RNA sequence: GCCCGUCGCUAGUACCGAUUGAAUGGCUUAGUGAGGCCUCAGGAUCUGGGA
RNA sequence: GGACUUUUACUUUGAAAAAAUUAGAGUGUUCAAAGCAGGCGUAUUGCUCGAAUAUAUUAGCAUGGAAUAAUAGAAUAGGACG
RNA sequence: UAUCUGGUUGAUCCUGCCAGUAGUCAUAUGCUUGUCUCAAAGAUUAAGCCAUGCAUGUCUAAGUAUAAGCAAUUUAUACAGUGAAACUGCGAAUGGCUCAUUAAAUCAGUUAUCGUUUAUUUGAUAGUUCCUUUACUACAUGGUAUAACUGUGGUAAUUCUAGAGCUAAUACAUGCUUAAAAUCUCGACCCUUUGGAAGAGAUGUAUUUAUUAGAUAAAAAAUCAAUGUCUUCGGACUCUUUGAUGAUUCAUAAUAACUUUUCGAAUCGCAUGGCCUUGUGCUGGCGAUGGUUCAUUCAAAUUUCUGCCCUAUCAACUUUCGAUGGUAGGAUAGUGGCCUACCAUGGUUUCAACGGGUAACGGGGAAUAAGGGUUCGAUUCCGGAGAGGGAGCCUGAGAAACGGCUACCA
């Protein structure tokens, strides 16, 4: 099939080399995942020696990371909004590695007013002690405090769900969101 | 003679392609697929012979048919199958209601039985219970020689705070 | 090569696995990650500087340097962020008993912690396969220029 | 897929092909040792050259080096063995002088006549080749 | 070409084997094991060539199959079973043990080693890293994975093992001054002392090495195997100590030896 | 005495040359496109959403 | 272990290195081309020498040399040590 | 192992070729042909075509036996000896042959994997599996559905197979489990402190992600936010723990979670013994097959440096439809323009690029013997490529396999 050989392809002098030998299997490639959005639906591929690879095609949720937070949930998938490498992702809302997404945000909202007791946006015994020894901690950050709100916060996608048939990742932060964030916008 | 192949459809005949695991096919190599001619799975005037299967018999006894009766040729042979074969409980005991095959050598009548499988028997849990035990004689064994090692790495460090106690 | 901007692409660029906690305030805002290559290459402090990304820094990359170590004159700075010397050498030709001038041009990756112009020697160490002919990586910067403000103008 | 079977040839052959007086001196030889072609000549003054090239090789190479010591001796005391080299000339410029009839006078085609036993150096052959 | 190669064309064996040109075209390929093939001695040529204790091959195969023999102390079937350096043969019949060991030539000697230092072997640790569950290890040049060894024990010191039970009991660090023996190189089963050690950063160490000879000479360091102390040595080493003679040396103690 | 060329004979080789001459082999634009693999569907039937 | 090193060519020595082939030692295949054997006894219950050495280069590595032959440095001092 | 000789003239000395001469692990052919040993051999031309036969099959006490098979004997009324067939397993990816293509390709010497896959062999390695956690989940062992066979058939034809009726497992598919401990989160109550607490769950390995640890370039201090161990209640923190490399985000470990959840023995053979509260209770010897991770060994894939024959009546080549590089992704076992998207304008060349030729596989080597050379290597060893020409793919640890398949061409 697809062969991931050099022995096509010019030679930097630019000459034309011959043909020596035929495809080689080890030297193959094999087709995209081109993995979608929605109804979980996943293939095992046989590799090289064994070893399984796990090409996801249509993913819904998956496993993403408060990153100055240190948690992590899985949410389902809203979509896709942004792709550095191209354009066709973000409009076939295709899930692939740096793809950026937005997530079901009230997993994280759950969470967060359950261990801050403070609700994003806008009492027990040993509960209000340990709401109390946080904070002063519990600050979050104007442009992700924010995406609650709409309940779907900007998340980059970490895994490479052609291979894995994961879809992981970490929600946008700091320097980082406010590069996407710039982006998203001067071009909506 | 080329035999017909459900759900393919068409009165005709066609070139399939076949592989392990499928009717007018039996492979011959591990993974390996030949391409074969089929006929299809509705009758037509160019078939030889339909097989044909009774469902519900009529009102007339059909001589070689209804009228004769052979039997099945084996018996139940795993622990369970003579069990339900029977209907037993895990308690009746198997090796009695294992069916006897009668033969005869000449002026010697034989008796031939088939060897009860997944059968419970002794040897199998003194080897369930060697399995679990030599599980856990390792387990201590491994905790063993663990803090076995952890000591010389202790009276390591309070030979480190001797050798730092020297100079 | 690079130079300005250093956010000049579609994508967002990082250090793999450096993260800045936002909530923790900070003055240097982005925490950087650099490496001692070895083999005896002060890594310049122009990469612990710097605020370049390049992933194929051998100083802020994920390249490992390691095999041939060679050295050559720098003869073409055409390419953003890699160059290409000229190594040459004298061939013996045995019936004669006398050497023919040779030379191989290795094309190698440069990062932006080493400003290089044509004509500088350079030192280079080998790596994995980088691109698909460079399989080298600029390592030290031997020259400076050619005495060349000591070129200039009129007393 | 065997290993190979090795060989050599063990004679050489006369430049010019007709040296009117290479001949006769050749003819005598056989003549006189019994011999039955110019090959026998040719086998032994083969082998004859080799020793003195060598000899040759060795006698450029330092007195007293390692080579020509180890190399050295080990040709003497071989050649002196079979009897051709004399005990006294026992250096390896004699191997580097030597001649042909010195090896000639050790087959046993010609003991067999030299200490009686033949008085012909051709009852000699007949009589050996006779078991 | 599509796979493991499973024949040897006796030509492309290993010439420290000694086996003859012809009468055949193959020679045994040594089995996937402990040692490399390239430096490994079969069962069969052990057991045939050295031994002459079997003619045919067909005849090292009923001799195995009795259980007779016993490496390092387990039992060892394997017709072709690669047999390396440090190995510990033993007939248990005929009551015979022997430590595979270098000759100065270069090839593995027939060394007849007493019945209770075969008790034990030497190995040299390839190396040494941090395993599953933060268990340590040391990896030995016969793939022996040791977990539990000593903190100062560390990559190209020899160890001291039991056999009996799989552990070790002793080690000897990579110092100045310490009994080597060279396994490999044109210096291949030479034994001495180690003068010194140049570094050579990026790869290859050299191991500069004197022997009870005041001889010198230099291997690569992957190429030395510590053995002990100038003097004592942890086993018994063959006949002529790996010492090397001049060939002319050599052609006098055989012409030496010279009356019946 | 030697000796040069046209011209005439016999033989042989190579050239030029209407035939937009001919053959073999290697790449190749364009059009057409088998088969297997991947993929969206499909559900003969066959049991628990899957086969 | 820190802090730094103007560039080469040549040349010496050494590592790392397949065997067969070549050169070559040992050995009476009856000679020899070969082969890697074989040789000694208590030849009734074994003793024992062997299976060398060299070459192996252009490149790469390691190292001794500092003649020959290049290259770089302090002149608008934008020098050198502190 | 450093040699020449015949031929231009009436004669002469030179130039210079032709001729002679010698060998060929160098083919053929002619004539002749007795002995020993040794033994190449359809390469050259047509990698042109092939009748027929043979060249890959395989069983241990030890996965499966109701042959309606043999043997009967020797204890065996579940099984037991031997064993067709068939299932299951493993091998068929080695070997053997050929030199078609192939000129920076192969190949060689020399590197790299801090860039990967790896059956096997060898060494190491698994108390964690269930569930809102008293009227419980088969563990004294859970599921069917098939070959072989039985029988009914089809065709001129094949290593074609259909309909029916059976029945196995180390096939297929399921699914129980085991010490103590500690650490984490929750936390019913109580009581105001300086604050503590019943008890509730989570915690095998593997997978995916994110965050930490993984120190060391010689020594010290203050304060912010939390919050560790010991009171002699102002307070102190004193001993404090560190693996490898030239080098890493390494080896390894910790935290929050993720999974159509990887693995954690429903397997087989020889023996049959201890031990009492006599439950056929509880235990228990030797070793086979397995099983995850690591290591090792057999390999493999890419890979750095330098080195190829003739050719300028081949001087510019390279980017259509990747040519050189950057970013991101995809794809792979994995690096990488390998592929895609975006972006730039690069890369090679008189030190011969690019193109052409080769009656070209490369090497170890072979022939010729002053030396320097010249010529040769299809061909006993290594490497490589192919199996009528192309392409595609299944199986698998490993094939782009051809004594495997599918297609097109011939
Ligand atoms: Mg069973
Ligand atoms: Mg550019
Ligand atoms: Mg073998
Ligand atoms: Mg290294
Ligand atoms: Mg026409
Ligand atoms: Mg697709
Ligand atoms: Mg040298
Ligand atoms: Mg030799
Ligand atoms: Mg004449
Ligand atoms: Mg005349
Ligand atoms: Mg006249
Ligand atoms: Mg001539
Ligand atoms: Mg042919
Ligand atoms: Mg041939
Ligand atoms: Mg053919
Ligand atoms: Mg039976
Ligand atoms: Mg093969
Ligand atoms: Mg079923
Ligand atoms: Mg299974
Ligand atoms: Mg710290
Ligand atoms: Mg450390
Ligand atoms: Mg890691
Ligand atoms: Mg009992
Ligand atoms: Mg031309
Ligand atoms: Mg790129
Ligand atoms: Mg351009
Ligand atoms: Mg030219
Ligand atoms: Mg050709
Ligand atoms: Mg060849
Ligand atoms: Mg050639
Ligand atoms: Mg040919
Ligand atoms: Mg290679
Ligand atoms: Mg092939
Ligand atoms: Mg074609
Ligand atoms: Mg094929
Ligand atoms: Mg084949």
């Amino acid at each position: 099939g697809i062969s991931r050989d050099s022995r096509h392809k010019r030679s930097a002098t630019g000459a034309k080399r011959a043909q020596f030998r035929k495809k080689r299997k080890f030297e193959l490639g094999r087709q995209p995942a081109n993995t979608k959005i929605g109804a979980k639906r996943i293939h095992s591929v046989r590799t090289r020696g064994g070893n399984k690879k796990y090409r996801a095609l249509r993913i819904e949720t998956g496993n993403f990371s408060w990153a100055s937070e240190g948690i992590s949930k899985k949410t389902r998938i809203a979509g896709v909004v942004y792709h550095p490498s191209n354009n066709e992702l973000v409009r076939t809302n295709t899930l692939t590695k740096a793809a950026i997404v937005q997530i079901d945000a009230t997993p994280f909202r759950q969470w967060f007013e359950a261990h801050y007791g403070q609700t994003l946006g806008k009492k027990s015994k040993n509960a209000e002690r340990k709401w109390a020894a946080r904070a002063a901690s519990a600050k979050i950050e104007s442009s992700v405090e924010s995406q609650f709100s709409a309940g779907r916060l900007y998340a980059c996608i970490s895994s490479r769900p052609g291979q894995s048939g994961r879809c992981d990742g970490y929600i946008l932060e700091g320097e980082e969101l406010a590069f996407y964030l710039r982006r998203l916008t001067a071009k909506k | 003679g080329f035999p017909m192949k459900q759900g393919v459809l068409l009165p005709t005949r066609i070139k399939l392609l076949l592989t392990k695991n499928v009717s007018c096919y039996r492979p011959r190599r591990d993974g390996e697929r030949k391409r074969k001619s089929v006929r299809g799975a509705i009758v037509g005037p160019d078939l030889a012979v339909l097989a044909l299967v009774i469902v519900k018999k009529g009102e007339q006894e059909l001589e070689g048919l209804t009228d004769t009766t052979v039997p099945k040729r084996l018996g139940p042979k795993r622990a369970n199958n003579i069990r339900k074969f029977f209907g037993l409980s895990k308690e009746d005991d198997v090796r009695d209601f294992v069916i006897r095959r009668e033969v005869t050598k000449g002026e010697k009548t034989y008796t031939k039985a088939p060897k009860i499988q997944r059968l419970v028997t002794p040897q199998r849990l003194q080897r369930k219970r060697h399995q679990r035990a030599l599980k856990v004689r390792n387990a201590q064994a491994q905790r063993e020689a663990a803090a076995e090692y952890a000591q010389l790495l202790a009276k390591r460090l309070s030979e480190r705070k001797a050798e730092k106690a020297e100079i | 090569s690079t130079e300005l901007t250093v956010q000049s692409e579609r994508a967002f660029q990082k250090q793999p696995h450096i993260f800045n906690n936002p909530k923790v305030k900070t003055s240097k805002r982005t925490k950087r990650w650099y490496k001692n290559a070895g083999l005896g290459f002060k890594t310049p402090k122009t990469a612990i500087e710097g605020s370049y990304i390049d992933k194929k820094c051998p100083f802020t990359g994920l390249v490992s340097i390691r095999g041939k170590i060679l050295t050559g004159t720098v003869v073409s700075t055409k390419m953003h962020r890699t160059i290409v010397i000229r190594r040459a050498y004298l061939h013996y030709i045995p019936k004669y008993n006398r050497y023919e001038k040779r030379h191989k041009n290795v094309p190698v990756h440069v990062s932006p912690a080493f400003r290089v112009q044509v004509g500088d020697i350079v030192t280079v160490g080998q790596c994995r396969p980088i691109s698909k002919t460079v399989r080298f990586n600029v390592v030290k910067v031997s020259a400076a220029a050619g005495k060349a403000n000591k070129q200039f103008a009129k007393f | 897929p065997r290993a190979p079977r090795t060989y050599s040839k063990t004679y050489s052959t006369p430049k010019r092909p007709y040296e009117s007086s290479r001949l006769d001196a050749e003819l005598k030889l056989a003549g006189e040792f019994g011999l039955k072609n110019k090959k026998e000549i040719y086998r032994i003054s083969f082998q004859l050259s080799k020793i003195r090239r060598a000899a040759r090789d060795l006698l450029t190479r330092d007195e007293k080096d390692p080579k020509r010591l180890f190399e050295g001796n080990a040709l003497i005391r071989r050649l002196v063995r079979v009897g051709v080299l004399s005990e006294d000339k026992k250096k390896l410029d004699y191997v580097l002088a030597l001649k042909v009839e010195d090896f000639l006078e050790r087959r046993l085609q010609t003991q067999v006549y030299k200490l009686g036993l033949a008085k012909s150096v051709h009852h000699a052959r007949v009589l050996i080749t006779q078991r | 070409a599509r796979g493991p190669k499973k024949h040897l064309k006796r030509l492309a064996a290993p010439h420290h084997w000694l086996l003859d040109k012809l009468s055949g075209c193959y020679a045994p390929r040594p089995s996937a094991g402990p040692h490399k093939l390239r430096e490994s001695l079969p069962l069969i040529v052990f057991l045939r060539n050295r031994l002459k204790y079997a003619l045919n091959g067909r005849e090292v195969k009923a001799i195995l199959m009795q259980r007779h023999v016993k490496v390092d102390g387990k039992v060892r079937t394997d017709t072709t079973y690669p047999a390396g350096f440090m190995d510990v043969i033993t007939l248990d019949a005929t009551n015979e043990n022997f430590r595979l060991v270098y000759d100065v030539k270069g090839r593995f000697a027939v060394h007849r080693i007493t019945d209770e230092e075969a008790s034990y072997k030497l190995g040299k640790v390839k190396k040494v890293q941090l395993g599953k569950k933060g268990v340590p290890y040391v990896v030995t040049h016969d793939g022996r994975t040791i977990r539990y060894p000593d903190p100062n024990i560390k990559v190209n010191d020899t160890v001291k093992i039991d056999l009996a039970s799989g552990k070790i009991t002793d080690f000897i660090k990579f110092d100045a001054g310490k009994l080597v023996y060279v396994t490999g190189g044109r210096n291949l089963g030479r034994i001495g002392t180690i003068v010194h050690k140049e570094r050579h950063d990026g790869g290859f160490d050299l191991v500069h090495i004197k022997d009870s000879l005041d001889n010198t000479f230099v291997t690569r360091l992957n190429n030395v195997f510590v053995i002990g102390e100038q003097g004592k040595p942890y086993i018994s080493l063959p006949k002529g100590k790996g010492i090397k003679l001049s060939i002319a040396e050599e052609r006098d103690r055989r012409r030496a030896q010279q009356g019946l």
